[PDB]
């Protein structure tokens, strides 16, 4: 189970 | 960028038997980046049922798969593993011992 | 919707704390936001919102997913945060934000000196009420009456709340008993 | 005693469309998931037959939130381009690790989410869970930034809550096979490599997990002095293999001796020509 | 700078076409049209989470959308219809695809359609001057200004105090208001007041303009009745200090 949290570095 | 050759391996997936189904995998890890080609040798002609892991990528970040396809040897075919790289000033063949 | 919050509007004095709330049905919602929206303007983010509270100065807004809500308190309100605030959410990625319909909050002065009054040049203007005094709309169709509307002095330091009426004008307004009526 | 890691990779290439995106996932040493850009279903695809039991919202889902990985990363290439000064034809790497670890006891260990750029450390969530590692000063923009939005919170929840859920789910649901451990088929082979000297490869085959340590020994004292010892490799079977290689004098091989220590095997074993 | 949007009001006859624009220079991926009315929220339109893509919203019937590039982002209106009266808003974010994705929003198109063009009218502009009682009594004097007559509701008013525009003395209603609150396409009046010093309204040097912006029909609407052309214009009402 993959996270949501990617956020733009 | 870093850039880092990679390291063959060619071995069976199980021991050497003449006239048994066994696969033939190459492997090979250590190198970055990502783009490289990979051909099995059966007495120097490329296989064309030549199937791969998906890319993945160990704890210092290089990266690492494996090439592998069914065959039966027979003492009397020679098998080896073409590859090249950026890294790599011509491709390296390492051929298929049954011993190392 | 997948977030519902009280329209209000919120009356609260100029210096006391407000306290906001928005409800949410969708427990795996991951992302939440407070915006603030000015009457007829755009909306702005205030702040987004996490479980670790975040105390921002006057604003502090909080997140519990265990009860699904999420929470925005004002310190020492001002003039300036009369506005309706709109929860908002982003259940994850690639998934529609969804806007609350949004909160109206005014913050209402304190006339330290009230002087209700109704003037009369070429309009009857109800002024110099206390902030308790509220302006209803006249029962006559061609009588035109707006609601109280509050100015900012800054030089003297000084407020008042002002009413238009247009075409003896406020009989359908419950005004105090002491209104100067000059004449 | 437990694992899950995902692994993803990010490779611009300009000129010739969007960037080449691989995304894998593993529970210990077991593939059980994977994406291809380049490949035609534009799914998460299932790489162990425990995950196919999962129902359409998870597969829904693993696919929306690796679509969402590969944007991020599809952007972050721009970015870095922009934060180094670089150039728009030439092909960068972009790497994302992130996982949870478990004890016998099922519970939570330790998380970690780490991300390269070109293959070098770039930035990485510490283990406090709270901070993060900047390694340039490019890295430190993205660490601000990070900050300003509260990632590490954010992934501190998933790396100790639902990462760990759904790691225990995956190994009840692949008992049969994730709860193995295979212990090596260990053998010996003798090359007459001199006149005067002979190799000895010690072998282990087909044991999991992967984790393995071959040492030598000349009389009990721990040999390293000509020891050659080869990569971890798989076999496919989904098992591994290993060996580990001395040159010893001809006529003393019986002094030396290999020691292999794997989870699946009570003592260490040891073995002598 | 941001997300700008144009244009800032507009009227349009019931089966007209026309298309807002809007750009955005923050390099984000994302953008978005949405439309705002009371009751209910925000509704989406269609959106378009990146340069090469769009998709309908929750509202699309009645709209187009052209992600033009990875800059501006355009919603056309085939045939105006009078549900389509409304403030419309773009916004843009770095990507929806991201956690915690903020959208930074347009300052909006108020849009009003109507039944005819000859309904649209500016802005009578009346100042009233301060009541001789109330400087008796309090030492301070307030102008209220009364915009009357106008439609559609879209008018920017303003104080200018001997040619500066004054923030300090000054409340204008939050919004106009229907003078006419049953027929449909009726005409909107709005209320300011300006208060001084008693000293500060007497002084004769003194100027006072109440100036109210309208917003009516362009350089290119067509005008063929006998009133004057209800055009984007100025009416402004003006006093100077009195004694009496």
């Amino acid at each position: 189970h993959m996270t949501e949290v990617v956020r733009h570095c | 960028m870093i850039q880092r050759t990679p390291k063959i391996q060619v071995y069976s997936r199980h021991p050497a038997e003449n006239g048994k189904s066994n696969f033939l995998n190459c492997y090979v890890s250590g190198f970055h980046p990502s783009d490289i080609e990979v051909d099995l040798l059966k007495n120097g002609e490329r296989i064309e049922k030549v199937e791969h892991s998906d890319l993945s990528f160990s704890k210092d970040w290089s990266f690492y798969l494996l090439y592998y396809t069914e065959f039966t040897p027979t003492e009397k075919d020679e098998y080896a593993c073409r590859v090249n790289h950026v890294t790599l000033s011509q491709p390296k063949i390492v051929k298929w011992d049954r011993d190392m | 919707k997948e977030v519902e919050q009280d329209p209000g509007p919120f009356n609260v004095p100029e210096g006391a704390t407000v306290a906001f709330n928005c409800t949410y049905s969708n427990s795996a919602s991951q992302s939440f936001f407070w915006y603030r929206q000015d009457c007829r303007k755009e909306p702005k983010l205030l702040m987004s919102v996490y479980s670790s509270g975040n105390e921002d100065g006057r604003f502090t807004a909080q997140l519990n997913r265990a009860s699904q809500y999420i929470s925005l308190l004002i310190r020492d309100s001002k003039l300036s945060d009369s506005a309706t605030y709109l929860c908002v959410v982003q259940p994850g990625g690639y998934q529609k934000v969804t806007f609350g319909t949004g909160t109206k909050l005014q913050v209402i002065p304190n006339i330290q000196n009230p002087d209700p009054a109704v003037y009369q040049r070429d309009v009857c203007l109800f002024t110099d009420f206390d902030s308790q005094t509220n302006v209803s709309q006249s029962k006559d169709s061609d009588v035109y009456i707006t609601d109280k509307c509050v100015l900012d002095m800054r030089s003297m330091d000084f407020k008042s709340n002002s009413a238009v009426a247009w075409s003896n004008a406020f009989n359908n307004s419950i005004i105090p008993e002491d209104t100067f009526f000059p004449s | 005693s437990h694992s899950m890691r995902y692994f993803f990779t990010s490779v611009s290439r300009p000129g010739r469309g969007e960037p080449r995106f691989i995304a894998v996932g593993y529970v210990d040493d077991t593939q059980f998931v994977r994406f291809d850009s380049d490949a035609a279903s534009q799914r998460m695809e299932p790489r162990a037959p425990w995950i196919e039991q999962e129902g359409p919202e998870y597969w829904d889902g693993e696919t929306r939130k690796v679509k969402a990985h590969s944007q991020t990363h599809r952007v972050d290439l721009g970015t870095l381009r922009g934060y180094y000064n670089q150039s728009e034809a030439g092909s960068h790497t972009v790497q994302r690790m992130y996982g949870c670890d478990v004890g016998s006891d099922w519970r939570f260990l330790r998380g970690y989410h780490q991300y390269a750029y070109d293959g070098k450390d770039y930035i990485a969530l510490k283990e406090d869970l709270r901070s993060w590692t900047a390694a340039d000063m490019a890295a430190q923009t993205t660490k601000h930034k990070w900050e300003a939005a509260h990632v590490a919170e954010q992934l501190r929840a998933y790396l100790e809550g639902t990462c760990v859920e759904w790691l225990r789910r995956y190994l009840e649901n692949g008992k049969e096979t994730l709860q193995r451990t295979d212990a090596p088929k260990t053998h010996m082979t003798h090359h007459a490599v001199s006149d005067h000297e002979a190799t000895l490869r010690c072998w282990a085959l087909s044991f999991y997990p992967a984790e393995i340590t071959l040492t030598w020994q000349r009389d009990g004292e721990d040999q390293t002095q000509d020891t050659e010892l080869v990569e971890t490799r798989p076999a496919g079977d989904g098992t591994f293999q290993k060996w580990a290689a001395v040159v010893v004098p001809s006529g003393q091989e019986q002094r030396y001796t290999c020691h292999v220590q794997h989870e699946g095997l009570p003592k260490p074993l040891t073995l002598r020509w | 700078a941001g997300v700008t949007q144009t244009p800032k009001f507009q009227v349009l006859k019931t089966g007209q076409s026309m298309t807002l624009q809007c750009a955005q220079d923050m390099n984000h991926n994302s953008m978005y049209w949405y439309r705002q009315d009371p009751g209910m929220g925000l509704r989406l339109i269609y959106y378009s989470a990146s340069e090469g893509t769009t998709d309908k919203g929750e509202v699309p019937n009645g709209y187009n959308v052209s992600r033009l590039n990875k800059r501006e982002f355009s919603l056309r209106l085939e045939s105006a219809a009078p549900s389509q009266t409304s403030v419309y808003f773009c916004a843009s974010s770095e990507g929806l695809w991201q956690v915690g994705d903020e959208q930074y929003f347009g300052p909006g198109t108020r849009l009003t359609v109507t039944e005819d063009l000859k309904n649209v009218f500016p802005p009578e502009v009346a100042v009233f001057e301060p009541s001789e009682a109330e400087i008796s009594h309090t030492q301070k004097a307030t102008l209220v200004c009364l915009a009357t007559g106008f439609y559609p509701d879209h008018v920017e008013l303003s104080w200018w105090v001997n040619g500066k525009e004054v923030h300090s003395g000054v409340c204008t209603d939050p919004q106009p208001l229907k003078e006419q609150p049953a027929l449909n396409d009726s005409r909107y009046a709005l209320s300011s007041r300006l208060r001084v010093s008693a000293t500060f309204w007497q002084n004769p040097r003194n100027h006072f303009r109440c100036q109210v912006q309208f917003y009516g029909l362009s350089e290119n609407d067509e005008w063929t009745q006998d009133r004057a052309k209800p055009v984007t214009q100025i009416v402004s009402a003006e006093a100077w200090g009195r004694a009496d």
